[PDB]
């Protein structure tokens, strides 16, 4: 997961 | 180097060091390296999947005099010998060219940052  | 931002979807370690394997199939799923060799799943995931690796390489400039072409332990051995002691603010070339990284790290002690953030 990337949350940027 | 720290993936910063990224998370493991299997064990959910967070802005992990090491590799990043990127799922091509999986929407918005990453696992670290450990969980990547070990087989591991979660979800709609397989290991059938094809995965991108992201990670290092690069050459660096040197924040300080601008000498262009170090690589990331070679950047550290120049800073931490010829720029030891200064304190001039400067920004990260390291986080700054790494996906995902912070594109405005700055630090006025780059020897330490390299040390503590960027370990070889
Ligand atoms: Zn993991
Ligand atoms: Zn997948
Ligand atoms: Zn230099
Ligand atoms: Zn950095």
């Amino acid at each position: 997961r990337c949350k940027g | 180097s720290r993936h910063e931002g990224v998370s493991c979807d299997a064990c959910l370690k967070g802005n992990f060091r090491g590799r990043r394997y990127k799922c091509l199939i999986c929407y918005d799923y990453d696992l670290c390296a450990s969980c990547y060799e070990s087989g591991a799943t979660t979800t709609r995931h397989t290991t059938d999947h094809p995965m991108q690796c992201i990670g290092g390489g690069g050459s660096f400039t040197c924040p300080y005099c601008g000498k262009m072409g170090y690589t990331e332990t070679s950047l550290q051995e120049h800073v931490t010998s010829e720029h030891a002691e200064t304190s001039t603010e400067v920004i990260c070339p390291i986080c700054a060219a790494l996906p995902g990284g912070d594109p405005n790290h700055v630090t006025d002690d780059f020897a330490a940052h390299l040390t503590l953030e960027h370990r070889a």
